[PDB]
C-alpha cells in the first residue's frame, strides 16, 4: 500500500517521499533529514492544521496519497 | 471595554502572550468567549475535557473587562495548555506558530461537533468528509481548503487532492524587500517534480516527471499567514530577517483561487512579531482593536498606542487577516 506524499520545504519546492500509511512520523522525519539535512528534532510538519507528533503514524492523521506536509522550523 | 490589558511574562512566555493577544483581537473568536457561546459546545458525559477552553475563555473575558494599564496573569491558562501540549511545560522560549497550532487544536477539540466528478464538486465532497470529523465554531473561522494539482508530463492526467488548512506557511521569495504577494506566488508556483522527486503516476504505472501546483479552493474567514523566516546551515537554524512588505488593507488573493471567484479580499488586524536572534529573541504583537479600529503594541505587560504606519516591520512572523465583504451593489 505504498504511496507518494509531498513535503513543502523551506524554499517552497516540494520533495517526494515513498511511504506506507503505517509509517511513523520519525520515519518520515528521517527521510526529510536525508534530503534537507535538518535534524528530526528541528523539523515541524504541519498537515490540516495539526503538527505531526513523533510516536504516531501517517494514518493517524488521515494523510492520503499526494497530500502535502508543510515543513517549518522554530523562532525562539 | 477596551481590551488593552497586558499579560504578565511567566518566564520566556512572550511567545504565548503574543498569540493570546492576536486571538484576543480576533473579533468572532473573542465574542465566542465573551458571549459564552462555548458553553453550548462543550462536551458532557464520560471522557469529556473542558478545562483548556474554560480557562482560555475566562482569560479573554478578563482582558475585555479590565481597566487600562491592567496586567493579567495567564498562569492558570498556561497550566491547561501545557497539560494539553507537554511541549509548553516549563519556562523555555517557544515558537509562536507552534503554540498557535497546539492551542487552536486543543480549543477546537473540546468544542468539536464530533475520479468521476468535476474538480469543484470533488472539492465540495472532500470538504464534507472533513466536516464529518472536524466541525466547530472555531474551525468555522480559520479552516480553508487547499487544492493541489499534479499533472504527469507523460500521460497528461491531472491528479487533484484537497487538503484543509488552518494557516499557510509561505516561503520567503528571496533582494532588499519582498512583497507578501511575491511569497504567495512562490507558494502557488508550478513545481517541476523531476530527478529523485519524480512521483509515481498510477496511470503510467511508474515514476514520471510531474508538475505540482497549489491553489485555494476555499478561503477562510480568518487567514493566518506564517512566514518561513528560517534557513538551514550545517544543522543550525538561521533566522531570515528579510523585510516582507505585507499590506494593511485590500490583500487581494483572487489570482490564487482554484476558480476565479471574487470573494477573497482580506484586511490585516493582527501581527505576531519576533525580534532578535533565532534563539534568545523576543515576541510582541500588534493588534487592531475590533471596536475602535485603533492599533496597539502588546509587549507582555505593557500596552501602548501605535499608528498604522508602524505595524509593518521586518519582525512580522505571523500575519492575521480577516475576509472582507464582497463589493456592495451600487
Ligand atoms: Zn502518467
Amino acid at each position: 500500500s505504498t504511496m507518494c506524499i509531498f513535503v513543502c520545504t523551506l524554499t517552497g519546492r516540494c520533495i517526494t517521499l515513498e511511504v506506507e500509511p503505517s509509517d511513523t512520523i520519525e520515519n518520515v522525519k528521517a527521510k526529510i533529514q536525508d534530503k534537507e539535512g535538518i535534524p528530526p528534532d528541528q523539523q515541524r510538519l504541519i498537515f490540516a492544521g495539526k503538527q505531526l507528533e513523533d510516536g504516531r503514524t501517517l494514518s493517524d492523521y488521515n494523510i492520503q496519497k499526494e497530500s502535502t506536509l508543510h515543513l517549518v522550523l522554530r523562532l525562539r | 471595554a477596551q481590551g488593552l490589558a497586558g499579560l504578565r511574562n511567566l518566564g520566556n512566555t512572550c511567545f504565548m502572550n503574543s498569540i493570546l493577544q492576536c486571538l484576543s483581537n480576533t473579533r468572532e473568536l473573542r465574542d465566542y468567549c465573551l458571549q459564552r457561546l462555548y458553553m453550548r459546545d462543550l462536551h458532557h458525559g464520560s471522557n469529556a475535557h473542558t478545562a483548556l477552553v474554560e480557562e482560555f475563555a475566562k482569560l479573554i473575558q478578563t482582558i475585555w473587562t479590565s481597566s487600562p494599564n491592567d496586567v493579567v496573569s495567564p498562569s492558570e491558562f498556561k497550566t491547561q495548555i501545557q497539560r494539553y501540549a507537554p511541549r509548553f511545560v516549563g519556562y523555555n522560549q517557544q515558537d509562536a506558530q507552534e503554540f498557535l497550532r497546539f492551542l487552536l487544536d486543543g480549543l477546537h477539540n473540546e468544542v468539536n461537533r464530533v475520479d468521476h466528478l468535476p474538480d469543484d464538486e470533488k472539492g465540495r465532497q472532500m470538504w464534507r468528509k472533513y466536516l464529518e470529523r472536524e466541525d466547530s465554531r472555531i474551525g468555522d473561522l480559520f479552516v480553508g481548503q487547499l487544492k493541489s494539482s499534479l499533472t504527469c508530463t507523460d500521460c497528461g492526467y491531472c491528479s487533484t487532492v484537497f487538503d484543509p488548512f488552518w494557516d499557510l506557511s509561505l516561503p520567503i521569495a528571496k533582494y532588499p524587500e519582498v512583497t507578501l504577494m511575491d511569497c504567495m506566488r512562490l507558494f502557488t508556483k508550478e513545481d517541476v517534480l523531476d530527478g529523485d522527486e519524480k512521483p509515481t503516476c498510477c496511470r503510467c504505472r511508474g515514476r514520471k516527471r510531474c508538475i505540482k501546483k497549489f491553489s485555494i479552493q476555499r478561503f477562510p474567514k480568518i487567514l493566518v499567514l506564517h512566514l518561513k523566516r528560517f534557513s538551514e546551515s550545517r544543522i543550525r537554524t538561521s533566522k531570515l530577517t528579510t523585510f516582507v512588505n505585507f499590506p494593511l488593507r485590500d490583500l487581494d488573493l483572487r489570482e490564487f483561487a482554484s476558480e476565479n471567484t471574487n470573494h477573497a479580499v482580506y484586511n490585516l488586524y493582527a501581527v505576531s512579531n519576533h525580534s532578535g536572534t533565532t534563539m534568545g529573541g523576543h515576541y510582541t504583537a500588534y493588534c487592531r482593536s475590533p471596536g475602535t479600529g485603533e492599533w496597539h503594541t502588546f509587549n507582555d505587560s505593557s500596552v501602548t498606542p501605535m499608528s498604522s504606519s508602524q505595524v509593518r516591520t521586518s519582525d512580522a512572523y505571523l500575519l492575521f487577516y480577516e475576509l472582507a465583504s464582497p463589493p456592495s451593489r451600487m
